[PDB]
């Protein structure tokens, strides 16, 4: 096992530039051979993983020439030259020279780079029919804001809680290119009617204070 | 001039259609065994590949269990063993299929070729004597002989070993656009002239064994003209011409002998060219697409291997329709005569049967003409009639019609028209085998059949008992001789036997015409060359014969003719004189003409022979070990261009060495092809000048030696032509062929055995334990390729000479109608080899079926032994295919090395035979130039009690003490008696031989202290027969003197004193009219005054006349009595004599008897003394 | 052209086995490897082993040896592994990938199948819960207003949310399904104009086809609750 790692996790890559993605080993990748193996592949979102770059400095017949390998030793870099739309996947890069474990890399995806805004957070009350049924289910919607660096987190009554979350963040759009995502708490009923202070956390980079959102349960 | 196909099977019954049919199938079943084989091959070298691969990514695997390298290597070892079941499988079901394929074959042309040949003499014995006539006799047994062997090669394995090989190129396509097409369609590009190649090749390779007579026929026919008449050529002093004669044609043959050994090892060299270039060529498109990851490395070796052996089987499949091109004319030649229906069919029993015959005859206007001589009728109108005892004699004009009638009595030939009737019954409807049961004949020369006496009057009827076989010998008057034999009448008789004398021979024929009890006898000419003292006992004989019979006597000594009947005399062919004795003598015609004219090897001497072209020996070996040891290289090219392919390795690591090692096949191919060239050019060289350069020294040690040598029956023209013709190119084998082929094979097999102990033993010590058997699978399949039928033609000799004996003399069997004792006397003579040749087809077959099933389970021996040291890590792949293809291809090289070359035994008895000749010496060596070398001319030749005794048998002193002294000038004669040897001093006085007991005093001088050159130098000898040459007449008259200047003029002198001056001068193209078989053909006495003027070229001191009779002009006897009287005059001769018309002017004539003469003097002294010379006068007076 | 592809998604129960085919076709099948890797949700691509694909003679991982088997069919020209032993850990997205073999590891996997999921279960199907969401009674300022519905405790995906049944395209985030004590959580929320709601009818058409479930529920003003 040479414990791979590719450390960018993401690139926020305009269109129509320069991209550079690293790809560091755990044990150099020097052959007896004068060779060094490792390899370079697209995978599209729901396609077959293609191949781009082989035996770090070739090509592989067919892919256009803007691709180019660099690097030996433990330190490895890809770099597109002048990036279209088509190009927009995720790369990663086979192989051990030392098998059987025969290791892959981690991954890296690409972005259209928008410019930086903040996003405009929702809480919704829990729904009457929820109160019906009995279970709390509170849910905080955040929308359009960019880049994808962010950590929600929840407060009750200025008392932290971190259990019983969830967290879904939807993709790069295709339309505005920006980001959004929503938590949910869940819990029984007879937790809802002990408290009155429902805060969020928006912990953006784009500002220092935390945008909080806020509703009081006991009047409406 | 040929037959269709379904002609030649037309003697095939059904269990030989059956045999053919099986044998077809057996060969086609054998053809797809090799492609299959690789098939196979390609398949198991494909598993054995893809195990490799995973041995090392497991091997990283370091806690990785024993177990572990079990399971995958254990899937390759049980794998293994199912195609060592399939290996096994075609080759236990190639052995009966091989077998099937020969013996089925050999069978049934041997029992066609055993009834064509009996069918075929059975043919020519029911044959007319006028179609006998026209065609030639020894033209007709080389057609028998030569033309039913060359049916039996034609249709006899040919054909079988034609559709293996078809079927062999059918099953390579198959599996070669089967299993991958690509690749086969780029072999398939380059096919055709590889196709050509091996075509070529096969052609030169199945017409090895040929002696190629051709070339040196002209000096052959030099050899059997000189050697035929040796006693001429030491007597003129015939040596540098003869030898400059014999060396210019010789060089010839030399230089065309070396333009086919050129040519026949360049076109063996191409071949390897191919070969090695077709296999860079494809291991580089293979790998090409190997590395592209389409096929594997089972498919590139199958299809390759497969569309290889295709594409060369197509090449071998062509001498093998050669063969049955030409059967298919030389069936023509056999069938056209046995084809043909005779008109009178002796062998027919449909005429008449006559009973109570007693001989009554009318010829009624036959008009008779030769169909071979048909420009010029003999015979016309005749008219002769007879009863019963009426004794007819004839005489008249010369051979013209006292033979044709005495043959038209035995039906030999029709008449054109007339008919002449048998006792008012038709001659052409009686049977006529009856026809000739009835009429016996007694021939002019009697022939006589090599047998025993019984044997020979067996012939006059089968049913004869000894009895009267004794009373007929008895009553014959032959019983004098005959009592005096050794020990009864199984006594040898025959050129072979007891050598008899003419009367003999006569009077046991017309025993046998009377144990025929004829009716009307006949006798033609009964006294051509007998002596007068058993000419009237055979008379007396035939006289007591003659009581009883309608006889027809036709014979000289007219005295007879008195006490005949009836005579008749020729007139134009037509008879027109009839009476009797006294009524011829008063009708004054030709008949008063005739009463008025009448009345060790040591193989380091045989190399030592070869002791000056050791610069064409050391480029010779040093050539051979380089083409003998690419074999080797080979194996270990291709183990490693397989194992760079089971191991694990980069793409452009395998892509640059499989570049690599396609450009070494294509290097060793260029190289192999260098060497084959060299290794021919130079041993060709260095066998030709050996062959010219031993002729030239064992013709010239030939010609030197004595006389006597030449005197025993194993030296003959025959032994001698045959020991000159063959012997030198069977000493050309056994210096330089066997070096080859001792180096090649030790480089092809040391290498290999060397660098195989190297790799990998405990394989090499199984397969060099089969090698031996794989080595005698080569040799016998290059026995069946060329030399197997060669053999059994040599043992058929029992039939070989009946066949030749009764078709000499086919008119003593056909006036007998005893042809049925002949044709069972061949058919059993024929029945015992067929049953021969029928036991070593079944050994053949056996035998070489058993080798292709050893070479296949080779194989699978040496592939499961190399799995299973393979699955326990002490022997690679590469490694293992490395040993096999070493100790196995080095071993199928080293046979068909061993059996390329021509044999040694047979080469040095041949060695030690010529070293037996060419190194022994005479006493009286022709070439001594030591001596007096006087300046005598006159001649005083004295002998003084001369005692001498022939080599080839002391068993008759002949000489007793012989003193004879000869006065110049004179002509000293001498005659005798038969079997006194009346030319032995005659020959003793040039030294042809030398007496044990006395002495020559030529003027006081013994001819043992001369030189033997300066009497030849002036010595002049006569022949009985001329000796002619293939020269013009201006050098066959000026051989009388060689070493010499001799210009034109002598010639023309020699002409002036020959009257022949002007016969030449009638002839155009005067001097250069070229006399032979090429040319034209004399009489005896123009070729006597041929022999008296080249004798008289020389102008001697002494002459040496040596005279025989029966000649037939006798009309040039006065010319050639007239050039001797011009020579009688100056020069010493010695006379014999058979005409005694020289007895008068022959000076002191000699009575020689007991070695002693018996009386000096002249003619009227010796005759009126009352001696021997009264009885010969007294004999010839008569 | 050289492609492999490869079989149908899976939604198998926890304890059953599955077959999984990978059908190469375009190319000589008996040479090459086949090697069956096997990715996480957002982690790294594990590899769990290789067939001979000429003999079948198989190497697996060491994490993976025993809870699964390889086996080829020459004939068909596909390759498959049966998972046996299955658990909730094994719910990934699987393919597989050829190594040529005469040059094998020093080579790429040079064409890659386009990889199907398998999706171990526990449950069986369970109707949705569709909830709306309202603007939070009280503050209610500015002139951009947000309404979403939740659908919680469904089985199994997918969910056909819409709002409208297909009129309205105006900021409709659908987020993806969330997986949770073996029951999947969908939720969607749009942001429409001030003067819209609640003068305007608007609500989302809910259905789940896996049970034939189609509910559509209107969202309502938060007043005394
Ligand atoms: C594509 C060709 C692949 C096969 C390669 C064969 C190469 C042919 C080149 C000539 C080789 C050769 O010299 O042997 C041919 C020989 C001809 O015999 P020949 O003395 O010249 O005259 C006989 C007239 N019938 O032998 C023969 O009698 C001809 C028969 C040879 C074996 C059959 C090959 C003929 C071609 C295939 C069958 C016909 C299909 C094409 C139409
Ligand atoms: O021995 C049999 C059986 O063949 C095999 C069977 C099983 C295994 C074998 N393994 C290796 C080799 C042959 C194997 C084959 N004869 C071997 C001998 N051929 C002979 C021959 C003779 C002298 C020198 C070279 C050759 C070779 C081919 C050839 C071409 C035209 C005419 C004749 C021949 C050639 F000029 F190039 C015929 C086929
Ligand atoms: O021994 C070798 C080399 O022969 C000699 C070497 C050195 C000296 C020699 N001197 C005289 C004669 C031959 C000599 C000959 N075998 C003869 C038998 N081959 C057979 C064979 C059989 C049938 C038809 C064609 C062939 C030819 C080659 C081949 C390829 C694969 C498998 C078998 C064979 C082929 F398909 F193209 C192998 C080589
Ligand atoms: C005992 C004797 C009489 C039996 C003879 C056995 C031989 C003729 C049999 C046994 C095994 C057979 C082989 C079985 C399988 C194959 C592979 C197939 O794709 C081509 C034919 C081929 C190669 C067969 C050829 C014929 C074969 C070799
Ligand atoms: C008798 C000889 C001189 C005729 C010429 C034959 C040879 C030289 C020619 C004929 C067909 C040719 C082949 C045809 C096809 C190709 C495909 C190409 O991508 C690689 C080379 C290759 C394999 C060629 C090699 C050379 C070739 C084999
Ligand atoms: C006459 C018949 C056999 C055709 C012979 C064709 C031979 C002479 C030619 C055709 C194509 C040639 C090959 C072309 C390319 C190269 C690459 C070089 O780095 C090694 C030699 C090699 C591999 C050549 C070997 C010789 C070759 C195979
Ligand atoms: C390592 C050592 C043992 C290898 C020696 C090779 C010897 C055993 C082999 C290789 C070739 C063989 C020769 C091949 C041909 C013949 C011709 C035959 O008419 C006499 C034997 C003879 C001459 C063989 C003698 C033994 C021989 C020379
Ligand atoms: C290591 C030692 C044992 C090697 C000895 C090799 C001996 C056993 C074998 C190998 C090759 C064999 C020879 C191969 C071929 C022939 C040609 C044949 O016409 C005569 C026998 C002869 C000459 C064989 C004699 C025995 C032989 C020489
Ligand atoms: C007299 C000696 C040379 C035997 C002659 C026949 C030999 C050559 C043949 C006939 C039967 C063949 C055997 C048939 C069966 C098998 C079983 C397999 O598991 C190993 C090979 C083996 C054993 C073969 C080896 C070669 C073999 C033994
Ligand atoms: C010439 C005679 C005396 C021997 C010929 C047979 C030899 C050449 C061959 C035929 C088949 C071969 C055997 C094939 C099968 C096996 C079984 C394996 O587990 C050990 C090796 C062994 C036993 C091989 C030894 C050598 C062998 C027996
Ligand atoms: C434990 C062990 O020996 N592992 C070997 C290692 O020595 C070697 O460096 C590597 C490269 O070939 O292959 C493996
Ligand atoms: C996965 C595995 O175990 N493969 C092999 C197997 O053929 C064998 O049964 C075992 C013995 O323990 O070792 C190894
Ligand atoms: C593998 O490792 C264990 C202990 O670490 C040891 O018992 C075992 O023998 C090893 N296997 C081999 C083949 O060495």
């Amino acid at each position: 096992q040479v414990v791979m790692t590719q450390s960018p996790l993401s690139l926020p890559v305009s269109l129509g530039d320069q991209a550079s993605i690293s790809c560091r080993s755990s044990q150099s990748l020097l052959h007896s051979n004068g060779n060094t193996y490792l390899h370079w592949y697209l995978q599209k979102p729901g396609q077959s993983p293609k191949l781009l770059i082989y035996k770090v400095s070739n090509r592989f017949s067919g892919v256009p020439d803007r691709f180019s390998g660099s690097g030996s030793g433990t330190d490895f870099t890809l770099k597109i030259s002048r990036v279209e739309a088509e190009d927009l996947g995720v790369y990663f890069c086979s192989q051990s020279t030392h098998i059987p474990p025969w290791t892959f890399g981690g991954g890296t995806k690409l972005d259209i780079k928008r410019a930086d805004a903040a996003p405009t957070v929702s809480i919704f009350p829990p729904s009457s029919e929820q109160l019906t049924s009995g279970g709390l289910s509170v849910v905080c919607f955040l929308n359009n804001f960019y880049p994808k660096d962010i950590n929600v987190k929840w407060k009750i009554d200025g008392s932290e809680r971190q259990n019983g979350v969830l967290n879904s963040w939807t993709d790069q759009d295709s339309k505005d290119s920006t980001y959004s995502m929503s938590s949910t708490l869940t819990l029984t009923k007879d937790e809802y009617e002990r408290h009155n202070s429902y805060t969020c956390e928006a912990t953006h980079k784009t500002s220092t204070s935390p945008i909080v959102k806020s509703f009081n349960r006991n009047e409406c | 001039p040929a037959v269709s196909v379904l002609t030649m099977f037309r003697y095939a019954g059904w269990l030989d259609r059956l045999y053919m049919l099986v044998g077809t199938l057996a060969a086609i079943i054998h053809g797809v065994a090799l492609p299959l084989m690789m098939l196979i091959f390609g398949e198991m070298t494909d598993i054995f590949a893809n195990a490799g691969n995973l041995e090392d990514l497991m091997s990283n695997i370091t806690n990785r269990s024993d177990i572990n390298d079990t399971g995958f290597f254990m899937n390759l070892e049980e794998d293994m063993t199912t195609y060592a079941y399939y290996y096994t499988g075609i080759g236990a079901g190639v052995l009966i299929v091989a077998y099937i394929q020969v013996s089925f074959w050999c069978l049934a042309a041997g029992r066609q070729i055993h009834k064509i040949r009996q069918k075929f003499f059975h043919a020519i014995m029911n044959q007319e004597i006028g179609w006998f006539d026209v065609h030639d006799v020894g033209e007709l047994n080389t057609r028998l002989t030569d033309d039913v062997s060359k049916i039996n090669e034609g249709i006899g394995d040919k054909i079988g070993m034609f559709f293996q090989a078809m079927a062999t190129f059918f099953g390579g396509f198959i599996i070669g656009f089967t299993r991958g097409w690509k690749l086969t369609l780029v072999i398939l590009a380059i096919s055709p002239v590889l196709g050509l190649s091996a075509g070529i090749w096969a052609k030169i390779l199945s017409s090895f064994t040929d002696k190629e007579l051709h070339a040196y026929a002209k000096a052959g026919a030099v050899a059997e003209e000189v050697l035929a008449a040796i006693r001429t050529v030491i007597a003129f002093g015939g040596q540098k011409k003869e030898l400059e004669r014999y060396n210019n044609n010789l060089e010839e043959a030399k230089r065309l002998g070396i333009k086919k050994a050129i040519t026949a090892n360049i076109s063996m060299g191409a071949a390897f060219l191919l070969i090695y270039a077709s296999y860079a060529l494809a291991f580089w498109y293979g790998t090409t697409l190997v590395l592209s990851g389409e096929y594997s490395i089972g498919q590139v070796l199958t299809v390759f291997f497969s569309v290889l052996i295709g594409a060369f089987s197509v090449g071998q499949a062509s001498p093998n329709i050669e063969a049955f091109a030409n059967a298919r004319g030389a069936a023509y030649e056999v069938f056209k005569i046995i084809d043909n229906k005779p008109s009178i069919d002796s062998f027919s029993k449909s005429g008449h049967k006559p009973d109570n015959i007693q001989g009554n005859l009318e010829f009624k206007n036959i008009h008779f003409s030769y169909p071979s001589r048909k420009e010029v009728q003999i015979l016309k109108g005749l008219n002769l009639k007879v009863k019963s005892g009426q004794t007819v004699a004839l005489v008249g004009n010369s051979g013209c019609g006292k033979s044709t009638t005495v043959q038209l009595m035995q039906r030999l030939y029709d008449p054109l028209d007339g008919m002449v009737s048998i006792d008012g019954q038709d001659i052409r409807t009686i049977n006529v085998r009856y026809l000739r049961e009835i009429i016996g004949v007694v021939s002019q020369e009697p022939v006589l059949f090599a047998t025993t006496i019984a044997e020979n009057i067996r012939y006059g009827r089968e049913d004869v008992t000894m009895d009267e076989i004794e009373k007929a010998v008895k009553e014959a008057n032959a019983y004098d001789f005959i009592m005096k034999l050794p020990h009864q009448f199984d006594t040898l008789v025959g050129e072979r036997g007891a050598q008899l004398s003419g009367g003999q021979k006569q009077r046991i024929a017309i025993a046998r015409a009377l144990v025929r009890n004829p009716k009307i006898l006949l006798l033609d000419q009964a006294t051509s060359a007998l002596d007068t003292e058993s000419e009237a006992v055979v008379q007396a004989a035939l006289d007591k014969a003659r009581e009883g019979r309608t006889t027809i006597v036709i014979a000289h000594r007219l005295s007879t003719v008195r006490n005949a009947d009836v005579i008749a005399g020729f007139d134009g062919g037509v008879i027109v004189e009839q009476g009797n004795h006294d009524e011829l003598m008063r009708e004054k015609g030709i008949y008063f003409k005739l009463v008025m004219t009448q009345t060790p090897a040591s193989f380091w001497r045989i190399l030592k022979l070869n002791s000056t072209e050791w610069p064409y020996f050391v480029v010779g070996i040093f050539c051979a070990i380089i083409n003998g040891g690419l074999q080797p290289a080979f194996s270990v090219i291709f183990s490693k261009i397989i194992g760079v392919f089971t191991r694990i390795d980069d793409p452009e690591t395998k892509r640059q060495n499989s570049n690599l090692f396609s450009l070494l096949f294509l290097i060793l191919g260029i190289i192999s092809f260098i060497t084959f060239f060299l290794q021919g050019f130079t041993f060709g060289k260095a066998g030709e000048i050996l062959t010219k350069r031993l002729r030239y020294m064992v013709f010239k040690s030939m010609l030197r030696q004595d006389v006597s040598w030449f005197d025993d029956p194993k030296n003959t023209t025959g032994a001698l032509t045959t020991r000159l013709a063959n012997d030198a190119a069977q000493v050309k084998g056994a210096t330089g062929s066997r070096l080859a082929v001792i180096f090649q094979n030790i480089a092809n097999l040391g290498t290999g055995i060397i660098i195989s102990f190297i790799y990998g033993w405990q394989l090499t010590l199984l397969l060099l334990a089969i090698v031996p058997i794989i080595a005698i699978a080569g040799v016998v399949e290059m026995k069946m390729l060329s030399g197997q039928a060669l053999k059994d033609k040599k043992e058929l000799e029992g039939s070989g000479k009946i066949a030749t004996e009764a078709i000499e003399n086919f008119r003593t069997v056909v006036s007998l109608t005893r042809e049925q004792k002949f044709e069972t006397m061949y058919a059993q003579s024929l029945q015992i080899p067929y049953r021969n040749a029928m036991k070593k087809a079944h050994v053949f077959g056996i035998t070489f079926s058993f080798t292709q099933a050893m070479m296949y389970f080779s194989y699978a021996a040496c592939f499961r032994f190399g799995a299973y040291l393979v699955a326990h890590k002490l022997m690679s792949f590469e490694d293992v295919l490395l040993v096999f293809s070493a100790i196995v291809f080095g071993a199928m090289a080293v046979g068909q090395v061993s059996s390329f070359a021509p044999d040694y035994a047979k080469a040095t008895v041949s060695a030690s035979h010529i070293i037996r000749i060419i190194e022994k010496t005479p006493e009286i060596d022709s070439y001594s130039t030591q001596g007096l070398k006087p300046n005598m001319l006159e001649g005083n030749v004295q002998f003084s009690g001369v005692v001498f005794n022939y080599p080839t048998r002391p068993s008759i002193p002949v000489l007793q003490g012989l003193s004879l002294e000869v006065k110049k000038g004179q002509t000293l004669a001498l005659v005798g008696s038969s079997g006194c040897g009346k030319s032995t001093v005659v020959q003793l006085l040039e030294r042809f031989y030398d007496p044990m007991a006395g002495s020559v005093f030529l003027d006081g001088k013994e001819i043992k202290q001369l030189n033997v050159q300066w009497l030849r130098a002036q010595l002049g000898i006569v022949s009985q027969e001329p000796i002619l040459f293939d020269c013009s007449i201006a050098e066959n008259i000026a051989y009388g003197d060689n070493s010499r200047v001799v210009s034109y003029e002598e010639i023309v002198r020699a002409a002036k004193e020959a009257n022949i001056h002007q016969f030449i001068d009638s002839l155009p193209d005067k001097y250069n009219t070229r006399v032979g078989d090429k040319g034209t053909q004399l009489s005896g006495g123009q070729k006597q005054r041929i022999a008296i003027a080249r004798a008289l070229v020389r102008q001697p001191h002494i002459l040496l006349l040596d005279q025989a009779t029966s000649a037939l002009d006798t009309e040039s006897e006065k010319v050639v009595q007239e050039a001797l009287d011009k020579a009688r005059e100056g020069r010493t001769c010695i006379v014999i004599a058979h005409r005694l018309s020289t007895i008068q002017n022959a000076d002191l004539i000699v009575v020689i008897q007991n070695g002693k003469v018996k009386e000096h003097g002249t003619h009227q002294q010796l005759l009126a003394q009352k001696g021997i010379y009264f009885s010969m006068v007294s004999v010839q007076a008569g | 052209e050289v492609q492999l592809q490869e079989s149908g998604p899976e939604l198998v129960k926890t304890g059953a086995s599955v077959k999984i085919s990978c059908k190469a076709s375009g190319y000589s099948f008996s040479n090459y490897y086949i090697h069956w890797v096997k990715q996480s949700h957002g982690k790294s691509l594990e590899w769990i082993g290789f067939i001979s694909c000429y003999n079948g003679a198989t190497f697996y991982n060491q994490k993976f040896k025993g809870k699964a088997t390889f086996t080829v069919d020459n004939s068909s020209s596909t390759a498959y592994m049966k998972f046996n032993s299955l658990t909730f850990e094994d719910s990934a997205v699987y393919y597989c990938a050829r190594l040529p073999i005469q040059f094998g590891n020093f080579y790429p996997m040079d064409y890659w199948g386009q990889g199907t999921t398998v999706t171990v279960s526990s449950a069986k199907t369970t109707a949705p819960s569709v909830y709306p969401l309202a603007p939070v009674c009280g503050d209610t300022t500015g002139s951009s207003v947000t309404l979403g519905c939740l659908v919680k405790g469904y089985f199994p995906e997918p969910v056909t949310l819409t709002w409208n049944s297909g009129s309205l395209s105006s900021g409709v985030h659908t987020f993806p399904a969330v997986l949770q004590s073996d029951l999947y959580t969908l939720s969607s929320s749009v942001t429409v104009t001030s003067s819209t709601w609640p003068s305007q009818s608007i609500t989302c058409n809910v259905a789940h086809p896996a049970s034939s479930t189609k509910v559509d529920k209107k969202i309502e003003p938060r007043g005394p609750t």
